[PDB]
């Protein structure tokens, strides 16, 4: 058990498209989106 | 915006010539009712001077604005076209 050192390091290697790579990894996980009905308000 | 110019009923008269001056230029009249405005309570008032007084005349009913149905919650909607894309 330590608690003298920082464990939170591995933001020191995120890039500029860190988060977005995730957001496109999490993309399989989602369920399904509802729907307003149209393509949008304007629709 | 402001409505209180629309309460009341008025009475005025045909529109006749109006002339330049050959001095100045100014807007010249004939006409002496040009300029004649009266006001009443109600038309029937208006219709009841203007029999009285021997002029044939011409009433129009009043307009009213329609009540209307507003909602602040509208320009929100879900599914609907009232969604507003700015505020």
């Amino acid at each position: 058990f330590d608690n003298t050192t920082y464990k939170n390091l591995q933001h020191h290697d995120y890039s500029t498209y860190t988060f977005l790579d995730l957001n496109l990894d999490l993309s399989k996980f989602r369920m399904p989106q509802p729907s307003s009905g149209r393509e949008s308000p304007r629709h | 915006s402001g409505v209180n110019n629309t309460k009341k009923w008025k009475m005025e008269f045909d529109t006749r010539e109006r002339w330049e001056n050959p001095l100045m230029g100014w807007a010249s009249t004939a006409d002496p009712l040009s300029n004649l405005v009266l006001t009443f309570s109600t038309k029937e008032d208006a219709v009841a001077f203007a029999e009285k007084n021997g002029w044939s005349y011409d009433v129009e009913e009043r307009k009213v604005p329609k009540p209307k149905s507003k909602s602040y919650g509208a320009n929100f909607s879900w599914n609907k076209r009232t969604r507003v894309s700015t505020k």
